[PDB]
């Protein structure tokens, strides 16, 4: 997901 | 002693805009897919925001992205309220400073009466001359300030958190002060000021949630982490299963 995305980041 | 405040300080967010064009006319389809836009954009720096807050690391990791989930909403309007009221004294809804809300786009936006609540809410920072300071601890203590009846995966370390941060806020109220009927008076006023907070985003919680529902039909369109976030994390708030913590009954 873009969430999991933006989380990671 | 500032040590607490200093962190604060140091991680609020600055500027961030919309990307409206703002020499195209008004429109219901434009207005929201640039808050929608901005919202994405802000996320971001709430979640970076978030994780630098002292002691958030102490909370479980799924219980970090719940927290910042559910008070997304509360913590931009807050956020926002404070700065139309320093840019613009609260005349207008400063949202970004390309995306500056007056009555017109108010009324096109088809959420006057929640962008009339956000202005008052905005008015109140100058009626009751919150300081920079109670600000910030107040936008902080927002982000604890909501969360499922069911409890978190470790509410304890959740309790202990926002126990600390209600805490910090006392300290600031005794700071330049040495009565304490006089803290008591302003706890008061700021605790009030904090639960206001909580009936205005679920307005617009409620709204935003309509609106992803009919988004393809309007014109409308939403990002993805707030597609994501609208669908799957606002229904538990509106069906009653997250709730906001308020200080007064
Ligand atoms: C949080 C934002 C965007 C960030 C901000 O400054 C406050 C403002 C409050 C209204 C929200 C908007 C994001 C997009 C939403 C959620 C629209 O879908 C309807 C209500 C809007
Ligand atoms: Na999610």
């Amino acid at each position: 997901s873009r969430w999991a995305e933006v989380w990671d980041d | 002693q500032p040590i607490f405040l200093n962190v604060l300080e140091a991680i609020e967010p600055g500027v961030v805009c919309a990307g409206h064009d703002n020499n195209q006319p008004d429109s219901f389809a434009a207005l929201l897919s640039s808050l929608n836009e901005l919202g994405e954009r802000q996320l971001v720096h709430v979640v970076k925001w978030a994780k630098a807050l002292p002691g958030f690391r102490n909370l479980h990791v799924d219980d970090q992205m719940a927290v910042i989930q559910y008070s997304w909403m509360g913590l931009m309007v807050f956020a926002m309220g404070w700065r139309s009221f320093t840019n613009v004294n609260s005349r207008m809804l400063y949202f970004a400073p390309d995306l500056v809300f007056n009555e017109y786009r108010m009324h096109k936006s088809r959420m006057y009466s929640q962008c009339v609540r956000m202005r008052h809410l905005s008015q109140e920072f100058g009626w009751l001359q919150i300081t920079p300071q109670e600000f910030l601890c107040m936008k902080a203590l927002l982000l604890f300030s909501i969360i499922p009846v069911d409890g978190l995966k470790n509410q304890k370390f959740f309790d202990e958190l926002r126990m600390n941060y209600i805490k910090e806020l006392d300290r600031i109220i005794a700071c330049k002060r040495k009565n304490p009927t006089s803290c008591s008076r302003r706890f008061y006023q700021l605790t009030k000021l904090l639960d206001s907070v909580q009936p205005i985003a679920r307005e617009l919680h409620q709204f935003t949630f309509d609106l992803l529902i009919k988004s393809h039909m309007v014109s409308v369109d939403f990002p993805e982490m707030m597609a994501e976030i609208i669908s799957v994390q606002v229904p538990k708030i509106l069906s009653g299963k997250v709730k906001p913590i308020y200080f007064h009954t």
